[PDB]
DNA sequence: GATTTTATGCCTGATTCT
DNA sequence: AATCACCCGCACAGATTT
DNA sequence: AGAATCAGGCATAA
DNA sequence: AAATCTGTGCGGGT
């Protein structure tokens, strides 16, 4: 026993548990977009190796593995931020492809754990692309055992096609989603020239745009957000009034609700409304959407108007939303209040990045094969005292010693070994005591090891040959590695390539439509 | 109500515990001493009563239940602290974030429903463990990562580890254990601080000498400190960094612009030092862990390790097979929560009476708490997060050097 | 809408279920005692090496990949079926090795899959021995995807060894355990003797062999069950009366229970039929039951006499039990009733029928790699012409066409050749043209891309030995394996040693002892 | 209680559905139009009332749920089948062989309670899908595994396949359609004989000529015959038996026999073609595949599928060859239970007016479903398994295989 | 992570009819 | 086989008191 | 007084 | 008749 204040436990305690939410459940990386339970999802089911174009797998299986080797928590959150992630009505892209009863618009329910299938989705390959070749960083799961990357190397601007919406202890998060292409012309606008300025970039993305193709009724918010940070917007539902004549019947027909509404709920508050007296002029209520879009039809009385009806509902009713931006993010594991320049240069730093260490490990990966190579294109053109050391000698391992003790002289061969860039296909590692030395060439351990490797189809001319092509094949690749690490234009030109790729693959159209008020 | 009531009667020794979750209930049930303690699980986190309205209080269950279970009185004209029952309690959270919250939240009922429970002194927090090691025959319970710390060290130095230089000296214990210490130490005062300069920086100016300023000019000794310094650093990279440098005068003293770059073509452009880099104290401690750690290995050097002799130089690498060691023989398991526990080790660690461990709560000032309590547990968002923004990473960015 | 008669939809419906019923779920097998889902998840944890000296895995892992893969049924009776192979008091012999809480002989029952772990015995790769060398049939799974064998190719007598017990559509089983010893001696009497009567069998094997350790009582039923099939026995529990002097009082001690009883229910049973007045001379009741053994404690009135007392809990209480020996199983495709010489027979011709596809396997795998050995050494005995020839190659076709049209020298390899005439090795489907002829090889197609696959590293004399040694060595395991089948006794001597070996592996001790009346 | 009411109050448009599993019922509610549609989900199996008495079957829950649901009475002089609710009732259990069990129990319950009912014909029992087929535009549904065998026939021969002989000849569908349907057939009836000789003698036969008894007599070329079978069983031989023959004069015409020794090292005495076996019908129209299956195949063939060639020497290589180039693009669904289906798919295969397919049940006689009822719900083992023993394996060898 | 009551056959003990 | 009953921040009707 | 009837336990499946 | 008060839902966690 040993007391203790109430004030500095109480202190203590709810500082950790703050600080532990803020950066840990609640706010996405600024850089892809994602929060820790999403990425640990994603790097799951690609270890696995659970493609695009391969068979389902069930869903109890990734939740399973989620837990038990990376994500220490509770298995109902993962199953449902799973589910989320399936469901075209919620994200923009949709990034796990499902089957099953993962629910519909009304917001009914979704099978458990049992009844349902998963596998990754086509766009979902872009966000881990070059992940194996030591491009981010990794660290350690909950007790020292396991390694997950920091942050994935993603090729989408995920955060701002997808948005997000999070709420932690004294702040929240709330981004609507955007359109790729758009997204991604502004993007290559930027990199044209850093100077540019918000009402430049407003040219190429106009506003938000929702799955559902909802209404913006109003262009002032926008631009608030854009330049701030902070801003409201209305999303207002489309209807439209058609009559038929005959005894002057007006009905209305409602296609696009707004975004984050159910249908059945709706539908239940419009009938609470008329049963009690509180909107007038409405006989009668009923849906017919199957399968081919959304319709839902409201009668009027003979002695009424229609127009004003549907005021009062947008007015009363859940047809007429507001939506609050606020963009909030980690920038450095702080929160940080952005725009979306902040965005487009932190997404154009990260490329940088990824595209410089890719570039250094494939001029690694060249630069060994390389030098294998030659120490085999040696070998070959000395057939004949090699094959007479390995006879004469008794062990593998004196005809190894054997080959490393003396030089062996070029030969013919000589002229393409002189013809690199000097060190250009050298690797760094190497001793100069190795390498082609003046008119002769020395072996080391694992060259010899390789030479005691090669087979006899090798002895034939097709075979010969080959090895010399991918030589050259080789010393070309180094050549142009080595340019593009030289130079800081070649970089953009890559990333350019890169984005406009991507656009041409995952471009698509608009839906919602934007107007004043 | 889930309430496993005990046999004595007498309100002066009997005990009560809270525990979290099912699991953990049901094995604190199995493992509980039946004569004098009871169980009274939760399922999850509870209301806050510091928002709530005084009538949903009593409407929720799980208050209810306890404000039954203790049974005393609630609100004035009827609350009775006299009539209590329980006298001890406990509350015996998990050992993660939410149980820090509901820790919190439990607190907070019971200081503001019930002061005097908690002025008397009739509230106690338990304190189980976290790791658990094994080594054959010796094996134990560890709580909290720096007392880990502590014991992997000391089982690092557990006998032998003789260092020997050049041709025969013996730290002999004392010697290798403080230096150890202190570089752990110094190792920890970096990290602190590995945010504002790079890690092989700081890492290398313990090895190199002193500023040494009194000879400092602005031609033909400004320059030499800092090219020593590149060149060392350039030499030992594997990440193909650079490291570059200029210096400039301003009437007073020659400052030093070091600038390095690493996988971007872009550039911080300055790490500046200048007089008030050198006048801190944390170069001056690092100046003098850096006497000590110099290049005293000679070309014959090794430590006279069990059935073991590794002659090698960059004595980093010396300590890294020196833990390898020490865990040859070394098993460690870390609870992942108060399920993972079975019902003897759950007795043996915290409910037994002559071997348990815990925390009496006290108040030291009414007015301080009470401020305290509306600013976090409050319904005002601005208080609480000027509250959090101060007391961020930027007052742990403590300047002190020492 | 089609009619349908309601008797023809009830008959054929009836009918259907009742047949997978019986085929599928109840009855064992008789050549290894195992029904279907036994069999299923034994064969998916040797599928996953989960083998009996390894890292044990989550007990959900195993049950969703039978679940998944073989076995389309639910995962609680899976799970059941996994948990009763593991409890030490249910089977004689455990088939899986657990870790967790898997109940206790109190009434207690298992954790969930989450918590609990498990791998495979050691006595369980004896039942699926030789399971590669194509020993058994294959069969399809539901979907036509997956392969499961049809039976297990079994070293152990499982069926009396283990028991079992079940029940289907018109007809149930239930046999006790045996003990491994007895079963493998009385094994061995039948193939010493194929005419031995039960009363010669019934010498090796007195009776049952309870894990509980129990008493039988009575001698006729065990006779009788073993003659015809069919039989009633009695078990008795262990119990004495103990005297210290002293007070004169003496006092009741149980020690064991008869086989399938729950020792709370016991308890409690006894404490009712003592509270109303049924039962006369007890006084207190206790079970110090703990860790070191079961001990139930009765204390019993002054005046009270210990063994007339003791004699009405028999008539009484549940201390003595009536086992029903009924022995139903499959032998082949349809259910019928066995008696203990069948069940031998059966076992014997199973392991006759094993052994014989085991030797022509190990056979056809032994000469078809002395074919290519035999061309590798004539390759080497003649490398300079061959490299020579290799040389001049344009493409590998070329060479491999040029070495199959020209006959090349034995040279001084031929003298091992005397050894391995006579068409002994020479595999069957090959034509007699190839072969020596003349002293001269002719090599085939196969041959010819094997010597192309010749690393240089085997130009050593090392190498070029142990492939001598190696032919040597397969020349003679070639003769062994056509002695092997070339006479029925070898046979037998080979199934008795295996028998013997098995027994001192796994022989153990007696614990239930027989006494008459 | 577990019962989703319709809109509809007349009882002549309404319909009731008894789904099994919950997780069915539950997406069923979804996928049903709400107007005149009801669900009733079964947890699992339910009482057997031919066994049970008349109290425990007003004890059960889902018996009294079933009987609160319909709306008519129980027993006699309260039962009133005038009073009924939901004309129409639809079973639609699974397809597995527990779901054939439940309907035999729901059948039961039905006829001995409400005869009525079944009677009037407002019993049905629905078929829903078992296999799903998607070739990129196309999708549909399959049941069973005749249509999946039919649907599978039809895309092998679909376009394309334009055999050639030896230069350039056509059969151009129908011909290779009815050569590749008697095929079929033969093997379907040589699968049914395996017991009783072994499937590669039977295989044989089809390619060697016709025995032709008639003119056989005592030539002695049966000797000949049954040499050449032999030789030609071992030449391709590749499980280690081995084939003899042997032959006799018992009557006028010459007897002959095989014997196989197998891997099992036991010998079978004979599997002699007796006069029963040349004079049966399956060697007739074996004889007769036979006489179209010699060797018409010339030195140079293949199969002219669409877009691809590949040379052939034997016709079940060019079936295999089609079959597995039709499975290229094609992607099979199987549904392991109701709970695999979303909403849309059960509504528009099971649901709907407009494209469902349903059985009526209908009674023929009354005598012989009353015994047939007590014969197999009873509480007698004995007679029901003789009833089961008599339909076993031995009733099932039918000798028309036709 | 904890949440119902049925089918199927053979044996027992306990209670209920004649 | 999905559901229990709360914590965190933000915006907006319908309902009480000044 | 002795047949007849009614519960509960055991092991793989909804 | 202007100003407080009182609920509901969005998405990751016991
Ligand atoms: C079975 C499945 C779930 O998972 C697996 C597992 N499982 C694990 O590996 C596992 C999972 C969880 C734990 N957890 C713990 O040990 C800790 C201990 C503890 C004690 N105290 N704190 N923590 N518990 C928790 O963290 C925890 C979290 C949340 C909790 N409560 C709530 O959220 C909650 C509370 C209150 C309310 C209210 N009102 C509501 C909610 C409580 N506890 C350990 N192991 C293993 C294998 C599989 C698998 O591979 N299956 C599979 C493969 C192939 C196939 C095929 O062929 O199709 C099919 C199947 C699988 O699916
Ligand atoms: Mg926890
Ligand atoms: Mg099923």
């Amino acid at each position: 026993i040993t007391p203790v204040n109430i004030e500095e436990e109480l202190k203590s305690s709810y500082l950790d548990y703050a600080m532990s939410v803020i950066v840990g459940r609640a706010l996405p990386d600024v850089r892809d977009g994602l929060k820790p339970v999403h990425r640990r999802v994603l790097y799951a089911m690609n270890v696995l190796g659970n493609d695009w174009n391969k068979a389902y797998k069930k869903s109890a299986r990734v939740v399973g593995d989620v837990i038990g080797k990376y994500h220490p928590h509770g298995d109902s959150a993962v199953y449902d931020t799973i589910v989320r992630m399936a469901q075209p009505f919620s994200l923009r892209y949709m990034l796990v492809d499902g089957q099953g009863n993962f629910g519909s618009i009304d917001g009914d329910s979704a099978a458990a754990m049992r009844y349902t299938e998963i596998r990754l989705a086509k766009i979902a390959h872009e966000l881990m692309a070059d992940l194996e070749k030591e491009t981010v960083d990794f660290v350690d799961n909950y007790d020292g055992t396991e390694k997950i990357p920091d942050v994935m190397p993603t090729k989408i601007p995920n955060l701002l096609v997808n948005g997000s919406s999070g709420i932690a202890v004294g702040m929240a998060t709330n981004i609507p989603p955007h359109n790729l292409t758009e997204v991604i012309n502004g993007c290559l606008a930027y990199i044209d020239d850093e100077d540019i300025s918000i009402e430049g970039l407003m040219e190429h993305i106009p506003g938000p745009d929702f799955p559902t193709a909802a209404i913006i009724n109003g262009r002032r918010g926008i631009e608030e957000a854009y330049r701030t940070g902070r801003g409201k917007v209305y999303i207002r539902a489309r209807a439209e009034v058609e009559v038929d004549a005959k005894t002057g019947r007006e009905t209305i027909i409602v296609h696009e609700i707004p975004y984050q509404v159910n249908k059945a709920r709706l539908i239940e508050k419009i009938a609470e409304l008329v049963k009690e007296k509180r909107v007038e002029g409405i006989s009668a209520l009923r849906d017919e959407s199957d399968k081919d879009g959304m319709r839902i039809v409201i009668e009027v009385k003979r002695d009424a108007v229609g127009e004003v009806v549907l005021n009062n509902l947008y007015s009363q009713t859940q047809l007429q939303v507001s939506f609050g931006i606020n963009m909030v993010a980690l920038h450095h594991g702080q929160p940080k209040i952005m725009n979306l320049k902040d965005i487009i240069a932190a997404f154009v730093r990260h490329r940088r990045e990824v595209v410089t260490r890719r570039t250094i490990f494939e001029l690694r990966k060249a630069r060994d094969r390389a030098h294998i190579l030659e120490a085999l294109a040696v070998a070959l053109a000395n057939i004949d005292p090699i094959i007479e050391l390995i006879r004469h000698a008794p062990t593998p391992a004196e005809a190894k010693t054997a080959l490393v003790a003396n030089p062996w002289q070029l030969g013919n061969v000589a002229a393409m070994l002189e013809r690199a860039g000097d060190d250009a296909a050298r690797p760094e590692w190497l001793e100069p005591e190795f390498g082609v030395r003046d008119g002769l060439y020395y072996l080391t351990e694992q060259q010899a090891q390789a030479i005691l490797d090669l087979r006899l189809q090798k002895l034939t001319g097709l075979e010969h040959e080959k090895l010399l092509d991918e030589y050259k094949e080789l010393l070309d690749q180094i050549a142009e590695l080595l340019r593009i690490l030289g130079s800081a234009d070649r970089l953009m030109e890559v990333i350019r390539e890169e984005l406009e790729l991507v656009r041409e693959q995952f471009g698509d159209k608009r839906r919602t439509e934007i107007t004043a008020n | 109500g889930k309430l496993a009531d005990c046999q004595e009667r007498d309100p002066a020794l009997s005990e009560l515990y809270l525990v979290e979750g099912d699991s953990a209930g049901g094995s604190a049930k199995q493992g509980r001493n039946r004569k004098n303690q009871a169980i009274l699980p939760l399922k999850g986190k509870i209301l806050n009563v510091e928002k709530a309205r005084f009538d949903k209080m009593l409407s929720s269950q799980e208050v209810a239940t306890l404000i039954t279970a203790l049974g005393c009185g609630i609100g004035r004209d009827e609350y009775n602290p006299d009539k209590l029952r329980y006298h001890s309690i406990i509350i015996m959270t998990d050992a993660d974030v939410d149980g820090s919250h509901i820790r919190t939240l439990l607190l907070t009922f019971f200081y503001r429903q019930m002061p005097e429970i908690v002025e008397r002194g009739h509230v106690y927090i338990a304190q189980p463990p976290l790791y658990k090691v094994k080594k054959g025959k010796q094996e134990q319970y560890i709580k909290d990562d720096e007392a880990m710390d502590q014991y992997q060290i000391s089982i690092a130095l557990d006998g032998a580890t003789l260092h020997t230089n050049a041709s025969a000296p013996a730290l002999a214990g004392e010697a290798l254990e403080k230096l150890v210490s202190e570089y752990n130490a110094t190792q920890k005062m970096i990290n602190r601080m590995e945010r504002r300069y790079p890690k092989a920086m700081l890492k290398e100016l313990i090895y190199q000498p002193t500023l040494t300023e009194a000879d400092l000019s602005d031609e033909q000794t400004v320059t030499r400190w800092v090219n020593a310094l590149v060149s060392e650093l350039n030499d030992k990279e594997q990440h193909g960094s650079q490291w570059k440098f200029d210096v400039h005068t301003n009437a007073e003293q020659n400052l030093f612009e070091p600038i390095v770059r690493v996988r971007t073509h872009g550039v911080d452009t300055d790490y500046p030092l200048d007089h008030e880099f050198i006048t801190g104290g944390e170069y001056r401690r690092i100046c003098t862990l850096g006497e000590k750690l110099r290049g005293l290995l000679e070309e014959d050097a090794f430590i006279e390790r069990g059935e073991r002799r590794q002659p090698v130089a960059s004595f980093e690498q010396a300590l890294d097979w020196l833990v390898k060691e020490s865990r040859r023989g070394l098993s460690i398991q870390r609870y992942k929560g108060l399920g993972e526990m079975n019902p003897e080790q759950l007795w043996e660690t915290t409910m037994d009476p002559e071997s348990r461990r815990m925390l009496r709560v006290t108040v030291k000032d009414a007015i301080a708490a009470d401020q305290l309590f509306t600013t976090l547990m409050g319904d005002a968002v601005e208080p609480r997060r000027a509250f959090i923004e101060e007391n961020a990473l930027k007052a742990a960015n403590i300047d002190i050097e020492n």
